[PDB]
């Protein structure tokens, strides 16, 4: 029986809800991925011009009920409950992984947000023009990285860097 | 649970909130 098929403590391989898909989550940190923490055996990581001065992402964003704003260009009744955000942006993320739809057509389809028009994507922008916890936070992921459901203010949203 | 690859750590980038987009 091979022994390495299992996780270091702390993390356990768990499995999606009535899916069957096995994942590996970090209860410790609350962490989660589907690649194996010591497979350094092959890395993603894309190609970006220009160091970390400067970054370049999209994301989709989901207004909820109780939000800033529950208004959109395309939703101005926007009355979604906290729950359904996580999971249609889960499910989005989960469509993505498995090559059905691009984050760039996917986002440009389901942003809730201003930037549906954009596909999602923000624009390159350079250190300044950020609030001081975020600028910092901006050079902080790479290209090839996507995050789930961040919490912000504005509200539940996933991110990829491009550049 | 939560089932999307999701970094505790590495989560940080310009998550809307990097400008004045929004908020």
């Amino acid at each position: 029986m091979a022994d390495e098929e299992k996780l270091p403590p702390g993390w356990e391989k768990r499995m999606s809800r009535s899916s069957g898909r096995v994942y590996y989550f970090n209860h410790i940190t609350n962490a989660s991925q589907w690649e194996r923490p010591s497979g350094n055996s092959s890395s993603g990581g894309k190609n970006g011009q220009g160091e970390p001065a400067r970054v370049r992402c999209s994301h989709l964003l989901v207004k909820h009920s109780q939000s800033r704003r529950p208004s959109s260009w395309r939703q101005e009744k926007i009355t979604r409950t906290k729950e359904e955000a996580l999971e249609l942006i889960n499910g989005y993320i989960q469509k993505i992984k498995s090559g059905e739809e691009d984050f760039e057509s996917l986002a440009s389809q389901f942003s809730d947000c201003s930037s549906a028009k954009a596909r999602g994507d923000l624009g390159a922008f350079s250190r300044g023009q950020m609030q001081k916890p975020f600028e910092d936070a901006s050079f902080a992921l790479r290209t090839g990285e996507m995050s789930g459901p961040v919490f912000t203010d504005s509200g539940i949203h996933i991110i990829l860097r491009t550049e | 649970v939560l089932t999307p690859p999701d970094q505790e750590v590495i989560r940080n980038i310009d998550q809307s909130e990097f400008e004045g987009f929004s908020f």
